[PDB]
């Protein structure tokens, strides 16, 4: 019964790494393994539930163990082990062949086969971790074993892409700690966190891999928002050192959706506005995805009503997340009709659901908003309007007060108006007929190049495979 | 004024006495004590100490020390305090004894920036905080800093007068940070009717930068370089130009051309 | 799709109309 | 620990304090250094300062600022100017860089110069900062007994 | 040893294709010219 279950599992697990063994070893395939690792963590998941969890135990007796005897035998003491045929050298599926590692040549160190071997015993021991949800004392002890094996190990092209998706595991399993139990371990565990990865990313921007740089900095970028220090954020994005070039879609939206989050509280959300648009747009729309989008499209709105403009109403309806987008929705007609009443009791009751996703702060500018937008509605419908006749609508204060705040926004070039002392009523100084005038043509210009963007990105990708295509021999 | 062996206590003591320039004096060999065994700044390990040694006496050293660069208006001195504080009220987890202890020490930071219109390092301190709907918004101290950003940006002017007034904390911490930022509050809303609005009154301008005497509105458009005509002032720098090199931007004339004839030769370039 | 379809008025509904019936007639 | 109230105290007296305060900046210089690089242009003014003892240390900060900014020229020159804190043979990914690109340079001036004199590596034709770091490599590979990485520079 | 010698050797095809695929461009320009005398 338990026999037959181990040897199941790790026949299509020795399957699927001799695929990846002989792709690494003639010159460089690492593109193809890349595309095999994806779908490796999915079967991976799923078939550590089924047979227990000793596929695991029987792979590291088949191989030589650089580590891997003792954290195995670790692993395995946090669950109350039963042991079945525990000792060590039970399995034996070796039996001298070329592929499958050539024991009498392996046990007298002639040959090296821990290279490839020991990055991928790592990988599959962090998979099992966040499967089964093991923390405390099993999180820091693989984090002071991965971290001083990678910096001895030289990392090929190929090597490079093995602990790329290690990086995301270490950030992952720390982050969990924390919000599960805070104390002074926590706080000084992610200080080695943050000096390591400072380290690796010069390394890894000699071997330019573009999965690698693509993990660290989605990672690095998570990091500055939790503590709030834009020095260290703004210095960091100023290098440009992310390809856009072989990096998956998944993520390019994550670091879209951090660039918004940086320069809303920098006041220009001109540039913001745009990375939030392409975070959705290269974002998959499958289920996996849901939480990405949930969270972006929450940030959209946000950005939309701190730049006086208020999104359309479809975004609330025909989406079918809307639950989750009720409490954006009346401070979509807050901000409208200028309501100071409406404002301040739609933030006291939903500030519960405000907290989580720390946009409660970001509010607070939404309370000058409300009478910014106010404004500009009765500017743009009435060109010529008296003082005393915006009192009377949005119940302000008195009449210094409307003159201060209409004030306020000609200096950006918002409303675009003048106010008149001596006459008393202000007049919009917007006469439209810019036909004639130059300012269409600046756009035009650059929507030219805008259509050149997406040329010089694609001719070159048609060649690309044709190389491999007219190599190999037709029929 | 040195008082006893204890630099803590003759710090303290010539503090409350006054002449804030000699208590700057002892300040060099503070840190040639606590470098050597580290106790200046919390080190990132754990050295087994924290609440140990001269680490419990050095947060009541910067806190009188910040408290008196504030006093003779050094701003290259009062950021070197309050970074100096960063790693306090930080570790030690969440509690010592009063944990924060007094929080309206680092707001004066958050009310300096506001005298030098920066909103970078405003907003960003913001999240720094570890309670944000508790020492910031439900805490009724530190008001200063935190309600005036929202009424400069609703564009009340009225209001926001009176916060470094009506205000009964302004009296000692907030005074010195409370008139040098008066003087960023009549600037901002000078140059509101400066750019756009064109032709300046004069007895209304008096009213808007709240000025009590006329002789100090004059004094205002001197600096400013206001035009002065017969009972008017006018706005003649609406008008901007030079501003060092601008190049394919903003209007250009024989570039401007150029830029679209690059167009052409960019798609004939890429064939090439 | 925008500031259309649940925000919708609150107002011109009846009252505000019924009373322009009587506002011809005092002219 | 923190560097940035440290690099602005350095405008003051007492520049034995200031030996002080440059050791505890030595752990954050390849953490804090995207911070503190505001700071930065106050570190080189020290270095012309005759007054200014400390800058055996201080070009030690310097050197892995600029090199971590993306300027490879800069990391050779901060990190010979003491020439003291400067170990080539230490194993890192920052001294190895500089010394592979103080060759790199070295090569350029090396094929133009030698028509003028032959003798140019005896004499001080080229910058000594060059020639530094290109000597000390050479005697590090003829004691690590390896002379495809001896020969192939040197020719 | 392989390695330092052929990396130089490798320039010399991306020196000649660099400046052979823009002659590639002058020919098809030369062959549109003689296209307009077959029409």
């Amino acid at each position: 019964l338990h026999h037959s279950e181990k040897k199941y599992a790790e026949e299509d697990q020795v399957q699927e790494l001799l695929k990846v063994l002989n792709e690494i070893s003639k010159t460089t395939l690492t593109l193809d393994p890349r595309y095999i690792w994806r779908s490796l963590k999915d079967l991976s998941s799923l078939r550590n539930q089924e047979l227990l969890n000793a596929e695991t135990l029987c792979f590291t007796v088949n191989v030589l163990y650089p580590d891997s005897s003792s954290f195995k035998k670790n692993l395995l003491k946090f669950i109350t082990s039963n042991h079945k045929s525990s000792v060590p050298g039970s399995a034996e599926l070796r039996n001298s062949y070329p592929a499958s590692f050539y024991s009498v040549n392996t046990e007298k160190k002639t040959i090296e086969v821990t290279a490839e071997i020991n990055c991928f015993m790592h990988l599959l021991v962090q998979l099992f971790l966040w499967d089964s949800k093991e923390l405390e004392q099993l999180v820091e002890f693989n984090r002071k074993v991965v971290i001083p094996n990678l910096l001895c190990y030289y990392n090929l092209r190929s090597l490079n892409l093995i602990n790329a998706k290690l990086w995301f595991y270490i950030y992952l399993s720390h982050e969990t700690l924390a919000r599960s139990s805070e104390e002074i371990n926590s706080d000084n565990q992610n200080i080695i966190l943050r000096s390591t990865m400072m380290k690796f990313l010069k390394i890894a921007s000699l071997k330019h891999d573009n999965e690698t740089k693509a993990m660290l900095i989605n990672l690095i970028l998570r990091d500055f928002l939790n503590n709030g220090e834009v020095d260290s954020a703004s210095d960091f994005i100023s290098k440009l050192e992310y390809p856009h070039t072989d990096v998956s879609s998944s993520l390019e939206a994550r670091y879209f959706f951090y660039l918004s989050k940086i320069n809303a509280i920098q006041l220009d959300y001109s540039t913001a506005n745009e990375y939030i648009i392409a975070a959705i747009r290269k974002a998959p729309h499958n289920s996996k995805s849901l939480g990405f989008l949930q969270q972006s499209n929450k940030l959209h709105c946000c950005i939309q009503l701190l730049m006086g403009d208020i999104p359309e109403l479809s975004f609330f309806h025909q989406s079918n997340m809307q639950k989750s987008l009720l409490p954006y929705y009346h401070l979509t007609k807050a901000v409208k009709l200028g309501d100071l009443k409406k404002f301040t009791s739609t933030i006291t009751k939903y500030k519960q659901l405000l907290l989580k996703d720390d946009t409660y702060q970001l509010c607070v500018r939404l309370r000058s908003n409300v009478i910014k937008t106010g404004i500009r509605i009765i500017s743009l419908t009435y060109k010529k309007i008296s003082l005393r006749d915006i009192c009377l609508k949005l119940n302000l204060d008195s009449e210094q007060t409307v003159e201060y705040m209409v004030s306020r926004a000609i200096r950006d070039g918002v409303i675009e108006a003048k106010i008149n002392h001596e006459d008393g009523f202000i007049e919009t100084t917007e006469l439209l007929n810019i036909y004639d005038s130059e300012d269409p043509q600046q756009v035009f210009d650059e929507r030219i190049k805008f259509a050149n963007q997406l040329h010089d990105e694609y001719l070159v990708s048609m060649r690309y495979p044709e190389d491999k295509k007219t190599q190999q021999n037709e029929k | 004024m040195p008082s006893l062996a204890e630099l803590t206590k003759s710090l303290s003591i010539a503090f409350e006495n006054g002449d804030y320039a000699a208590c700057e004096k002892l300040l060099p060999p503070i840190k040639i004590e606590l470098i050597k065994n580290n106790l200046l700044i919390p080190d990132l390990s754990i050295q087994n100490d924290i609440y140990l040694n001269d680490l419990m006496i050095t947060k009541r050293i910067l806190e009188v020390g910040a408290l008196a660069s504030i006093q003779t208006f050094n701003f290259d001195s009062f950021e070197n305090y309050f970074n100096q504080l960063k790693p306090y009220y930080f570790s030690n987890n969440h509690k010592l004894s009063e944990s924060d202890k007094k929080s309206k020490l680092i707001s004066l930071y958050l009310l300096n920036l506001l005298s030098q219109n920066n909103t970078t390092k405003f907003h960003s301190e913001l999240q720094y905080l570890d309670k944000h709907i508790k020492n910031l918004e439900d805490d009724s101290l530190l008001s200063y800093p935190i309600k005036l950003d929202r009424w400069l940006m609703e564009g009340s002017y009225q209001k926001a007068w009176d916060l470094l007034q009506s205000g009964s904390q302004n009296i000692s911490e907030f005074d010195s940070f409370t008139d040098i930022l008066k003087s960023a509050i009549r600037d901002e809303i000078a140059k509101n009717t400066e750019l756009s609005y064109d032709f300046l009154p004069l007895s209304n301008i008096k009213a808007l930068l709240f000025f009590n005497n006329e002789k100090e509105t004059e004094k205002f458009a001197l600096e400013r370089n206001w035009p002065i005509v017969n009972s008017k002032v006018y706005f003649n720098n609406q008008s901007k130009e030079k501003a060092d090199y601008e190049d394919e931007m903003m209007h250009e004339e024989d570039q401007k051309t150029n830029i679209i004839e690059k167009a052409m030769d960019y798609a004939i370039s890429i064939e090439n | 799709e925008n500031w259309d379809d649940v925000e919708v008025d609150d107002d011109f509904t009846n009252e505000l109309k019924a009373e322009l019936d009587r506002y011809k007639r005092e002219n | 620990t923190t560097a940035a109230p440290l690099l602005a105290l350095l405008r003051e007296n007492q520049d034995s304090v200031k030996t002080y305060a440059l050791e505890s900046i030595n752990n954050v210089v390849d953490q804090l250094w995207s911070e503190i690089s505001n700071e930065l242009p106050d570190i080189e003014a020290l270095y012309d300062d005759d007054t200014f003892s400390d800058r055996e240390m201080a070009a030690l900060i310097a050197s892995k600022v600029y090199y971590n900014l993306g300027e490879y020229e800069s990391a050779v020159k901060y990190a010979l100017a003491a020439k003291d804190r400067f170990d080539i043979d230490e194993k890192s990914q920052f001294v190895e860089t500089i010394v592979s690109k103080s060759i790199e340079m070295y090569v350029q001036e090396a094929s133009k110069q030698y028509t003028k004199d032959e003798q140019f590596y005896t004499k001080d034709i080229i910058d000594p900062k060059l020639t530094s770091i290109f000597e000390r490599m050479i005697e590090k590979c003829l004691k690590a007994s390896e002379l495809k990485l001896a020969l192939g520079i040197a020719l | 040893y392989f390695k330092l010698k052929k990396l130089e050797k490798e320039y010399e095809l991306l020196t000649l294709q660099e400046d052979y695929i823009k002659d590639e461009q002058r020919h098809l320009k030369r062959e549109l010219k003689r296209a307009q005398e077959e029409v």
